[PDB]
């Protein structure tokens, strides 16, 4: 489960 | 005059940063990238070399700016009534690190080492121009395919670099430091690194190690892919708990895992053209 994270 | 000037393509993306647009200089088909933001959502604000109220970002790209480097460069910047709109360095083909690990997934020492280092002096050109980014993380990686040259992207959480603690930070929590979490306190650079710490595991593992606060604060670092012992000491020292025991950029770039590092073309030649 790999994903972006916005700040 | 500013949609004179650029001819103005399709939406690139949006969120944190505005809207930000594929763009081409018109005097000279310079590929650009042009980025809006709406005065009502900037929560930062800085004052320029001619005094005026801009967003701090516009200040902290005017430092770097300066000369060639490891950064995407401000070419120019507009005010409008109700939003700024900045003119940007666009590579061309170009790729972000955090797609180009999803696909790759987790990447060759050899590479790694590449890319890690070109970022590490990416970051030093920035504190000694007295900008702290605070949002280091692949998504903030751009690859230029090309030439094998990594730029650095999105100073919209980036301060003035000070020796002083800072209380305030709005980066991404995953690439934040455990005294972040736990005392809304950090200093620069052993923040910086601590960042440049999860980039690393992040390359050759081919995701960040910690998605909760309380993997964060607990610094156990399980590497999930066959890593070398030399670059697993380096990543742990990156990591250490006290901010005190991390690593400087020089004891980095001088630990052996860091040397003998390919030349951005090699890298080009060997890890991107095939
Ligand atoms: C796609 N995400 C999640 C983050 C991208 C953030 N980002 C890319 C860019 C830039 C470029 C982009 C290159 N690919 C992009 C995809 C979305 C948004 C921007 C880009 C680019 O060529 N030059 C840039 O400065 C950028 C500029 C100002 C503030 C943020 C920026």
């Amino acid at each position: 489960k790999r994903r972006r994270h916005p700040s | 005059p500013l949609e004179s000037q650029y001819q103005v393509g399709p939406l690139l993306g949006s969120g944190g940063f505005g809207s930000v647009y594929s763009g081409i200089r018109v005097s000279d088909n310079l590929p650009v990238a042009i980025k809006h933001v709406e005065k009502d959502r900037i929560s930062d604000w800085g004052e320029l070399p001619n005094g005026t109220r801009v967003p701090m970002e516009v200040v902290l790209l005017k430092k770097v700016s300066s000369g060639f480097s490891g950064v995407i460069r401000l070419l120019d910047w507009f005010e409008r009534p109700d939003s700024f709109v900045l003119i940007l360095e666009r590579p061309e083909p170009v790729q972000d690190l955090f797609d180009f690990i999803t696909e790759r997934g987790a990447l060759q020492e050899e590479l790694a080492r590449s890319f890690f280092w070109q970022v590490l002096e990416a970051v030093r050109h920035c504190h000694n121009c007295g900008v702290l980014h605070r949002d280091i993380k692949d998504e903030n990686i751009l690859i230029d395919l090309n030439r094998g040259e990594l730029k650095l992207i999105d100073f919209g959480s980036g301060a003035l670099l000070k020796d002083t603690v800072y209380t305030d930070f709005d980066g991404t929590r995953v690439y934040s430091p455990p005294e972040w979490i736990r005392y809304h306190r950090y200093h620069g650079r052993s923040a910086a690194v601590w960042s440049l710490g999860i980039l690393l595991y992040d390359m050759v593992c081919g995701d960040i190690p910690f998605e909760h606060d309380e993997e964060i604060i607990g610094g156990q670092v399980f590497f999930r892919q066959r890593v070398s012992s030399e670059c697993q000491h380096l990543i742990r020292w990156c990591l250490a708990l006290r901010p005190s025991d991390r690593p400087t950029f020089e004891e980095i770039q001088n630990h052996p895992w860091m040397q003998d590092v390919l030349l951005p073309q090699e890298t080009a030649e060997i890890h991107l053209h095939s």
